[PDB]
DNA sequence: GGTCACCAATCCTGTCCCTAGTGGCCCCACTGTGGCGGT
DNA sequence: AACCGCCAAAC
């Protein structure tokens, strides 16, 4: 915790290794409130090379650097290149630019630099990477996070003794104090957009805005220090010369950790009530059996603000979703059994072992038909007796509600089946809407790194941008004005592609620009096969103008996706891959024939206040994934040289959470659930542009 | 002029080319690579000599020692008659108008240049060159003409073209009538796909090679400059199948590089066909055939669009005279795509 | 001349992979499979009993009577199988005429001229004879060579069929029969054409048929395991996975290639031994380099004097009584072998 | 013209060993893939 | 002044 708690080690190698690890940004901050002199010696000895220093507590070569005003001058030259956002990540060709801004607006559902106090990284020139370490290294003062320039800016009197303890003058010290306070990092926004800075078009007031995404030092440093502590699933990105990228990258030897949560789709084997008991909201025993209740009865009686009956209904609203979740859990394995029994008409995983498993594919659960089994329900009522032995073993049987839960399970039976539901929707309009189903789309070498924090699926903003490019081309081709408002995304196949990408020869910039190969940037790439369902709005004149031209609809389908090449299914597949639908029942009748191993990419409504809550929430549920949600704007939109559009803005990629739901779960949850809680839209606001539900 | 941050999407979109074979049971068995550990001789210049060409102070038996090499190998299984290499190709019309521009003056100029180049039938010549690269099997790279190769092309239009033997074809040789008919028809379809934005055009292209007994396959090799001590120093580009098996494959850019090996306008009597590049980069020699200091590079030719417009507007009427090869190179680079400042 | 930053050659000879199998009345391909056998080995080494100063170690009297547990792969012919078959394919390309990569166009044009002058002297004929002679005597069987009466059957893509009735009668230096020399003459002409004509596509299907002794041991390629666990086998074999799911015991392509290119006996005027073509002429048995870096017989010393060798080749066709310099024969055997012959930018 | 009968039963008693040991030698590649301030 | 030099290390 404290500085000299780590100085107790007699072995200098272990001591200096622990000290160099302690003052690096990929670890926790140590307290130097008691130890200011010794702290200054090590912080000023860190300014040297590793092979130049034997021991960091040698006082004389610290005074050699401190007395030499060719050494401290370089350290105060490097303060002007202190960033809150690294423009040189991952491409180091972004020439002599510094972005220092306040954190953006705080959002409940996404994670950014708004969720932490304003900390600084450094990125200018690899030659001066050590010279930054004096004035950019973060420590713990009194009870406050601070760095040397900030603590010497105002509270100098506390450090006068520590600085004069070596034999520094008062004249030089106060001149150093005022020049450091004058040379503090200002609000630095670049005057022009760099050639190697990535720009995208986001929909602004009545047009488009040029957005450059820049990583935040704080969120990266938190993910790095979370990855060294071995708290979540991480994969590696290696850099050639890390000192040219940043100091954080230089400290880690260029090996940067990213959140690795890809979708897992297996073609192979099925191997009980198992899927429920495993989902563990659910069952077997506990978290949270048993209610035994009293708990449920007490909750209803408290909610009896506004009349015992009206309260029970208000309890139900949350407690029915909770009671529905209990049935959904219980149904997870009933789903799997059924599933098998279709594919098969033969088998489960093991036909006999299934028949043996108390809650598996029984020839009695075989049917009657789905439809007639739900209409029968009977099975659901019987399973309540089986739930005297599993789905809560013994305790909490007649107890506050078991009858109500049995009734909900009997109602769910009707919902669990077939040839039912059907109609009546404010969404989109209706005058009518359309549903464009794109099926069996193959993509080769799409960027798996959604943002430079997260690895797994491609970005949802990439799916949005592709759909928006498709809309623009169609509306310009046909002369219509239809809108591609929302989409749902089902992944059939996913595979990670090994190896880096070799860049071609070009005029690489210097004092004299020469024809040569650029630096090899490491990335993550995936081959994936997916289906998209796009929800089209507009006038029936425009919709039936769209429906009349199927070849022109097929023609303007883009061939680019997240940097990868996007193809329609193979010509011998016999798959009509570009289908329009007027009604929802016909679409859902088509959609429940999907492969069962595939995953729906589903929006969630979980709130996250910092990284540790997100990591606990990821360690909670095995089917959640941290992904790119969109852009939190840092600067104000204005005219900037090198911009694609009229107005340019620097933004930060926001980390949200998606769910990889099974095809069966979405099939059993009903048509209403699918059409309300599976569709993505871009909430484009003044200061943020984020992907969300509805 | 400079054109103020001009941007073009590429027109040709090939996918991954997957190697496989067929049994009497299955119509797709993926060709898999096995890791083998072999001896290598110490046969390099630096093993024995200083940079001044003087013998190093080594032991008398240092050059008789071996390097332990961990390499990936792909062979045809014994008594498998045919190797199959299949890829898909999409063609879009992205060469007509710049996708990103600032000045509407150069936008109007380039759009006018594009449609007047279209009317003279330059896209036909470029389509013929791309089609000829597809028919002779340039995209097999080192597997080309190792056996009697038969190339089948199925199109989204509903056509079905077949080249019987690619060993009987070359770039400069005179073909049979049926092979010229295949070239003509498929060139027309590719040219139609390049010139019209309101048509969809895809193609499934399959090469069937008569395999020799346990013949070596030459797929794409991965880029790795941070290989570990345990791993193979030479690995191959793979594609995962329906099951948990990896077919050895070519990169999309590798196929793309083969199809666009059309540029032989860089000299008056150029025998070699370069991959279309802004500076005509030759991978074998390691020089630029259209160097940055010359007038033959793209950024020199691209400033004379107003003169090439006048030349084309004379060429459209005067009926016979050939188009300036600079304009062929110009539009080949526009079909390749990129950002031009 | 000066050696370039980039100076590559693709190899001309492409042996596929040699697979061991046998034939029944039912099947014309039954693959020869290996099995892991656990045998008892003694402590017979120098270091087991002696110090480096040749003094006895301090060990128990029963220590040298203890054994090592060996996990080895064994391949024997099944009982009452008459013949064993080793089969590989060979493709020959013309890759020694032009370097695959070259930085200096003066070096490139010189090496192109040298190959064309060597071609018109009939230099590729002599090299093709030595590659062909290694196929007919069965050098590529390595330790299976002349273990029984071996018949070698060669089918070329031209439509020619060649047959050696017994390889035990043939050797490298021995006087051949009239029919065996006719096979050597005709097949050497087909390889020479393939080595020199880029338009010619040539491949051969080469099969050995060995009269097997009862449960005879087969000697295929062994994989290079430097570190081994106690469970897995210390001696493992190179295997070709068949289309069904069976592993035929096999030779490496590079192993077959090493046998065909065992043609180098120019390193001394009265040299009895034929080395595998190496830049420094590495003798693996004696453990010396027969073309040392200090000598002028090594490849890089000969390759920089290629202007002086091109002068001698142009005076060769004018006489055609004086033979070609053995330094030039060795030179073109390395270019057929292929490799990366690159110095650096100083 | 069409199906493949019901009613119950799966045995108890005791144990898986001892000795000794998993080798020496030699080796693990050359090419390219940099921004920035200064003398 | 155009061209050799400086600069990092996580599990």
């Amino acid at each position: 915790m404290h500085l000299k708690e780590l100085l107790e080690i007699t072995d200098t190698t272990e001591r200096d290794r622990s000290l160099r690890r302690a003052f690096s940004p990929y670890t926790a901050m140590i307290d130097i409130t008691g130890s200011e002199a010794v702290a200054l010696i090590i912080l000023l000895n860190l300014t040297y090379r590793k092979n130049q220093v034997d021991d960091l507590l040698d006082k004389k070569l610290a005074k050699q650097a401190l007395k030499s005003e060719d050494h401290i001058n370089k350290c105060i030259k490097e303060i002007a290149w202190f960033h809150t956002h690294n423009l040189k990540y991952p491409d180091i060709r972004v020439s002599k630019q510094n972005l220092a801004v306040e954190p953006p607006t705080l959002h409940s559902y996404v994670l950014s630099s708004a969720n932490y106090p304003k900390a600084y990284g450094w990125s200018h020139n690899s030659a001066k990477v050590n010279f930054a370490k004096l004035f950019v290294s973060y420590f713990k003062w009194q009870n406050q996070v601070s760095w040397l320039a900030q603590v010497l800016a105002t509270n100098s009197d506390n450090w006068k003794s520590a600085f004069t303890s070596l034999g520094l003058s008062v004249k030089a010290f106060k001149s150093l104090c005022v020049t450091v306070k004058n040379s503090l990092p200002e609000e630095a926004i670049p005057d022009s957009v760099d050639r190697y800075s990535r720009q995208i078009r986001m929909p602004y007031h009545d047009g488009y805005l040029a957005v450059t995404p820049v990583i935040s030092h704080v969120v990266q440093s938190k993910i790095q220090q979370a990855a060294i502590d071995k708290r979540a699933r991480f994969s590696n990105v290696e850099f050639t010369r890390p000192a040219a990228v940043s100091m954080l990258a230089a400290s880690l030897g260029g090996v940067i950790n990213v959140l690795n949560y890809p979708p897992y789709i297996r073609s192979k084997y099925h191997g009980s009530n198992s899927r429920a008991f495993k989902l563990n909201n659910g069952q077997t025993v506990f978290n949270v059996e048993a209610l035994l209740k009293p708990e449920l009865i007490k909750a209803l009686e408290g909610i009896i603000f506004s009349n015992n009956a009206l309260a029970l209904k208000q309890r139900r609203q949350q407690k029915v979703k909770n009671i529905k979740e209990l049935r959904n859990t219980l149904l997870e394995w009933f789903s799997p059994v059924f599933e098998w029994r279709l594919d098969a008409i033969e088998n489960g995983y093991d036909l006999e072992q299934l028949e043996s498993a108390s809650e598996r594919l029984e020839y009695k659960i075989l049917s009657l038909p789905d439809n007639e089994l739900p209409s029968l329900t009977i099975p659901l009522f019987r399973l309540l007796n089986e739930m005297l032995g599993g789905v809560s073993m013994t305790q909490r049987y007649a107890f506050h509600p078991k009858l109500m839960s049995p009734l909900k399970a009997a109602l769910q039976w009707l919902l669990v089946n077939l040839t039912d539901q059907k109609h009546v929707l404010i969404e989109e309009d209706d005058e009518h809407y359309r549903y464009l189903h794109l099926s069996g789309i193959r993509v080769f070498d799409a960027q798996a790194l959604s943002n430079p924090y997260c690895s797994g699926i491609p970005s949802l903003t990439a799916v949005w941008g592709m759909i928006h490019s498709y809309q623009r081309k169609l509306n310009e081709a046909l002369g219509t004005n239809v809108r591609f408002t929302s989409f749902s995304w089902f992944i059939r196949n996913y595979s990670a592609v090994a190896g880096k990408k070799l860049p071609e020869l070009s005029l690489q910039g210097a004092q004299q620009s020469r024809l040569k190969r650029p630096g090899i940037i490491d990335g993550k790439y995936c081959d994936l096969v997916f289906d998209l369902i796009i929800h089209i709005d507009g006038y029936e004149d425009d919709l039936q103008a769209v429906d009349s031209k199927p070849d022109i609809l097929k023609a303007h389908f883009p061939s680019n996706f997240a940097g990868g090449v996007m193809h329609q299914p193979e010509l011998n597949s016999n798959i009509n891959w570009c289908c329009l639908y007027s009604n929802e029942n016909q679409l859902f009748e088509k959609l429940r024939r999907l492969p069962l191993s595939g995953c729906w990419v589903m929006p969630t409504e979980h709130k996250i206040q910092d990284l540790d809550e997100l990591l606990l929430l990821l360690n909670s549920d095995s089917k959640l994934s941290p992904s790119m949600m969109g852009y939190m704007l840092l600067t104000e939109p204005m005219a900037r040289v090198g911009s694609l559009e009229r107005l340019h803005c620097y933004a930060e990629p926001a980390i949200g959470v998606v769910k990889y739901e099974a095809a069966t779960s979405v099939r059993l949850k009903g048509i209403g659930n699918y059409f309300n809680s599976a569709f993505w839209m871009l909430d484009a606001q003044e200061k943020f542009m984020l992907m969300k539900k509805v | 002029e400079l054109c103020n941050i001009l941007k073009y999407d590429r027109s040709l979109y090939p996918g991954k080319a997957v190697f496989f074979y067929k049994t009497a049971d299955s119509d797709f068995v993926p060709l898999e690579a096995d890791i083998n550990k072999i001896r290598g001789p110490k046969s390099g210049f630096t093993e024995a000599f200083t940079p001044q060409f003087s013998p190093k102070n080594i032991s008398p038996q240092d050059l008789t020692h071996n390097n332990i090499l961990t390499l990936e190998e792909c062979y045809v299984p014994p008594n498998v008659e045919h190797i199959f290499c299949r890829f898909s190709l999409r063609v879009q019309a992205n060469s007509l108008v710049p996708s990103g521009c600032s000045d509407p003056e150069v936008f109007s100029l380039l759009k006018e240049l594009a449609e007047t180049f279209k009317e003279c039938g330059g896209y036909k010549e470029l389509a013929v060159r791309y089609c000829r690269n597809i028919l002779i099997g340039t995209w097999l790279w080192r597997n080309q003409n190792t056996g009697n190769t038969q190339i089948e092309i199925k199109t989204s239009k509903g056509s079905c073209y077949l080249i019987d033997n690619t060993r009987k074809l070359a770039w400069e040789s005179k073909w049979a009538s049926d092979d010229l008919k295949v070239l003509e028809e498929l060139s027309n379809e590719i040219e139609s796909a390049l010139t019209d934005p309101n048509v969809f055009w895809s193609a499934d292209i399959t090469a069937k090679i008569e395999a020799s007994f346990c013949q070596e396959i030459y797929p794409s090799q991965i880029l790795n400059d941070k290989v570990k001590q345990g791993e193979a120093s030479k690995q191959f580009v793979k594609a995962k199948c329906a099951d948990g098996r990896y077919a050895v494959s070519f990169n999309s850019v590798k196929i793309g590089a083969a199809l666009q090996s059309i540029d032989d306008w860089w000299d008056e009597d150029a025998s070699k066909r370069l991959r279309v590049h802004e500076f005509g980069a030759d991978k074998e020699i390691g020089v630029a055939r259209r160097p940055p200091d010359s007038e033959q590079n793209f950024y020199s030719i691209f400033k004379n669009t107003e003169w090439y417009l006048s030349a084309l507007k004379n060429c459209i009427t005067n009926k016979n005279e050939k188009i300036d090869p600079a304009i062929y190179y110009l539009f080949s680079v526009l079909i390749k795509g990129g950002m031009f400042q």
